[PDB]
């Protein structure tokens, strides 16, 4: 209890951290993230979880699965393949002379 | 009784029963159900349903027609053979995307004066192009797997005008702004960092 | 064990002179930019306010504190790492075991950075599949789609000739449109007639 | 006439009764069993010096929080209609992965794995006999914490077995 | 108990939020003086892209049956 | 709360500018010597020197600390992480073995839609029904 007192004006001083905007809102700013994370069920861009002093090397995780290695390439055929099958439809040309 | 259950329990929703008919012991019903959140284009589906009039059972439950809007969507989702997550992952679907382009209006509107900002997909990705930097927010709805409920994936890209960042440092920085702000006021630091002429 | 304590407090003494020799040196640095009496002078209050700081009882509790804390952080490790003897969790308790007989210590230290490389490549490819099961799904969703539409099995030429029906449309469209405006040259017979075009092209 | 209306507006789940005060109403439909569940009421009351919506009555199972979670949404700001949507919507997520559960723990009984079981109101401490060590497990959602053999929770179906045979 | 709890959630965000400010300060120093993506970990183009290419060519919703809906209607209104 | 910040907390306390204030030097060098504008500049001097010993004290203290936790039943522990090893990597086998088999679906999918055709011709017309669409709707 007293501690925590202790530790409010470790927040205080904590919270003139250099930034203008992005530290300016939060003097309901997570409870905010815990309500619309549930009402829009959203599960956002997941960090890795921590490094520990050891570097997040991507060329080992690639290295271990051989696997995406061919579905980037199977993924880039298919957008190479018919990104100009769009082309063709004139979606955006219709769009544009409608509304 | 009745007004209060039409509209404020499911605000946004259409309810309406087309026929019933009573055979013998089954009890055959034909009932259509819109989302009438997007006004512009909205969505409706029809079912076949049957019970026993006594312990009313669901035996089995047809499709006869979907509206032309997620006809397609709408049929990933049914092959589930249970209709409690047929038709409470369609209502949260209409809701999620509701709040996106709600979110992404909003979006234009504080920032269609300084800079210039347009939607890429139909309402999944939004673009805003500055001075000559890039910001691209993607929104995407993604049915459940085959939980149960539609799937959001709040996804960021910029651009200086040259190259594209690492993917997963912005995630990292996504997480953090989402995480103390919220989708509102953290994407719209985001966007000022995407300014950042003075702050 | 003692030993470890022992250090601690060498090391600890070694601080301490590393402190005086600081404070020295903030007396030949202060030296030249200020007059030396005035150097004397800030001095004697540090040694009135800031020498008897550091006091000899304190700095030995200090170094007693820490090493009670290490030795019951030394227990603590020893406690989870035996519970880590006996599929989240096993990521958990990888992410919690700490980092450090050379040998065993050089192949653990080893063994335990591939392992990490291991455990996050897990959530990793976990991403990738769910992007991907997503993806599979709508794929799915539409070959089902052309399927029981045309109710013909011929998908594969459907996406083939998707541009000749297209264009014919567009053809249809077009004849209608001149005829409307050939035939109508009504204004509020246009407007409901653009009206209605421009309704379901979009919206 | 009415009658399949109010069966029309209960195939949801989540339902909410107007009074004078509101009741949420809450029923998971069983896709083995093809009937519904026992019905939940949640009468809730609205303060009138603080304009906030607060717990009258409940009829969850203890193991089931309806507090906690009803104050970890927009920091008990429950004005708006949608908060309580919210609290509805995560409740029924808990309430149907305990069914899962319970439902998982019937199909085993019904598979005649084990013999004669006492399911529990948290799904902890049911017990069961098998042919020669009867063991007890403190398991939480969906994740057994402990297993006590003396002489994911899906996976004990992986494992048990093996200890079956 | 609770105290304590929360104490150590305050030491660990501290840390969290003070690298994410470095992170924020690093690249407002990248943005005004001037990181990259170049691999396969984590590319969000793939879903949209599928999401787009099955909302062009719907076989119920597409554009044949949106161009279809719009000519034949207007078909209708002239004829 | 480890050791590392109560040696900050100690190292913090018998830092120069804590109890001993600008008012307080000020205020003992009055009449002691002339320079009264200078004793600010001394002041920021003071913040700078005191701001990287406070900034390499850490080199050490972290050094020291690696140091002993490096120096810390034992080999029964090797026989183990090897196992965790053994069963992490057949663990992640499996995702590779389920990824393999939607990547070579996608992977039939795409050549399956594929139209080597002449989507450019059919280009042309509809780009001119737009037109004359758009010379129509001009007109109406």
């Amino acid at each position: 209890m007293n501690l925590k007192t202790n530790n409010k004006k470790r927040l205080t001083e904590k919270l003139i951290q250099k930034d203008l905007h992005p530290v300016l809102n939060k003097a309901d700013g997570p409870v905010t993230f815990r309500n619309d994370s549930h009402e829009l069920n959203l599960m956002l861009n997941d960090p890795i979880k921590s490094t520990a002093d050891v570097r997040l090397d991507k060329e080992e995780v690639l290295s271990l699965l051989p696997s995406l290695k061919e579905y980037t390439k199977k993924s880039k055929e298919l957008k190479e393949t018919m990104g100009q099958m769009i082309s063709d439809s004139h979606e955006e040309e219709i769009k544009e002379v409608f509304v | 009784r009745l007004s209060y259950l039409r509209d404020h329990t499911y605000p946004h929703l259409q309810v309406s029963v087309q026929s019933r008919d009573r055979v013998h012991g089954i009890e055959v019903l034909v009932v259509n159900y819109k989302f009438c959140r997007n006004t512009m284009n909205p969505f409706e589906i029809q079912f076949k349903m049957f019970y026993k009039f006594e312990d009313s059972t669901l035996l089995k439950w047809e499709i006869l027609r979907i509206s032309t809007n997620v006809r397609l969507k709408a049929k990933q989702l049914l092959a589930t053979r249970n209709f409690q997550k047929c038709l409470l992952s369609l209502y949260e679907f209409d809701k999620i995307k509701s709040k996106k382009t709600g979110i992404f209006q909003n979006l234009i509107n504080l920032l269609k004066r300084k800079t210039r900002c347009y939607l890429m997909n139909n309402s999944d990705s939004l673009i805003v192009e500055r001075v000559t930097i890039k910001l691209q927010i993607n929104f995407i709805i993604t049915m459940p797997g085959e939980c149960f409920l539609p799937m959001s994936k709040i996804s960021i890209a910029l651009w200086k005008g040259g190259e594209r960042f690492n993917q997963i440092d912005l995630d990292e920085i996504c997480y953090g702004l989402i995480k103390e702000y919220g989708v509102k006021t953290g994407l719209k630091e985001i966007c000022n960092v995407c300014l950042f002429p003075d702050m | 064990m003692t030993d470890t304590y022992n250090s601690i407090s060498n090391f600890i003494e070694n601080e301490l002179t590393a402190l005086l020799s600081s404070d020295d040196y903030l007396m030949d640095d202060l030296a030249g930019e200020l007059p030396n009496e005035v150097c004397r002078l800030l001095k004697a209050q540090v040694i009135e306010k800031r020498k008897d700081a550091m006091s000899r009882g304190k700095q030995d509790l200090l170094s007693k504190e820490i090493y009670d804390n290490e030795s019951e952080l030394r227990a603590s490790q020893s406690q989870q790492i035996m519970e880590l003897v006996g599929i989240e969790r096993l990521i958990e308790d990888v992410l919690k075991l700490p980092q450090m007989d050379l040998k065993v210590l050089s192949e653990y230290s080893n063994l335990r950075k591939d392992l990490i490389l291991k455990c996050q490549a897990l959530q990793i490819g976990e991403s990738k599949l769910s992007d991907i099961l997503s993806q599979t799904n709508s794929i799915n969703s539409l070959t089902t789609s052309i399927k029981e539409a045309s109710e013909d099995d011929d998908i594969s030429e459907y996406f083939a000739t998707y541009n000749g029906k297209l264009v014919v449309a567009l053809e249809e469209m077009k004849l209608l449109l001149e005829e409307a405006v050939k035939t109508f040259g009504n204004s509020p017979e246009k407007r409901e007639k653009i009206k209605k075009i421009l309704s379901e092209l979009k919206k | 006439d009415y009658i399949v209306l109010e069966n029309v507006y209960r195939m949801f789940g989540i339902t909410f009764f107007p009074l004078v005060m509101l009741g949420i109403r809450l029923e998971v439909f069983s896709e083995r069993t093809s009937q519904f569940e026992k019905p939940h009421y949640v009468l809730l009351k609205k303060r009138i010096k603080s304009n906030s919506w607060f717990l009258f009555k409940h009829t969850i199972p203890s193991f089931i929080d309806v507090q906690g979670i009803f104050d970890d949404t927009n920091g008990g700001l429950v004005i708006s209609h949608d908060d309580a949507y919210l609290f509805a919507k995560r409740v029924f997520l808990q309430l149907v992965e305990v069914q899962k559960r319970r439902q998982i723990f019937k199909d085993l009984e019904a598979k005649k794995i084990i013999h004669d079981l006492d399911l529990d109101l948290e799904s902890s401490m049911v017990s069961f006999f098998v042919k020669d060590i009867k063991v007890e497990l403190f398991v939480k959602q969906n994740e057994i914490v402990s297993c006590s053999i003396l002489d994911s929770l899906d996976d004990l179906e992986l494992k048990l077995n093996h200890s079956f045979a | 108990g609770k105290d304590w709890h929360d104490l150590q959630n305050e030491q660990a965000k501290l840390n969290d939020k003070v690298k994410l400010n470095k992170r924020l300060n690093d690249l407002t120093s990248t943005l005004l003086g001037k990181d990259s993506e170049d691999d396969s970990i984590r590319d969000d183009s793939n879903i949209l892209d599928i999401a787009h290419f099955v909302d062009l060519m719907d076989p119920y919703n597409g554009l044949l049956k949106k161009i279809n809906k719009i000519n034949e209607n207007l078909s209708n209104e002239l004829q | 709360m480890n050791s590392e910040q109560l040696l900050h907390n100690y190292v913090s306390d018998s830092l120069l500018t804590t109890l001993i204030s600008f008012q307080e030097f000020k205020q003992q060098l009055q009449s002691y010597t002339s320079d009264e504008q200078q004793l600010q500049h001394w002041y920021e001097l003071l913040q700078a020197r005191d701001a990287r010993v406070t900034s390499e004290l850490e080199a050490r203290i972290k050094q020291f600390f690696i140091t002993l936790r490096s120096r810390l039943s034992l080999e029964t522990l090797i026989d183990a992480l090897y196992k965790i090893n053994d069963l992490l990597q057949q663990r992640l086998q499996i995702l590779d073995d389920a990824i393999q088999e939607k990547t070579s679906e996608l992977a039939e999918f795409e050549n399956m839609v594929r139209s080597p055709s002449a989507g450019d011709n059919a280009i042309p017309g509809l780009l001119q029904i737009i037109q004359s669409y758009i010379n129509l709707l001009e007109e109406n």
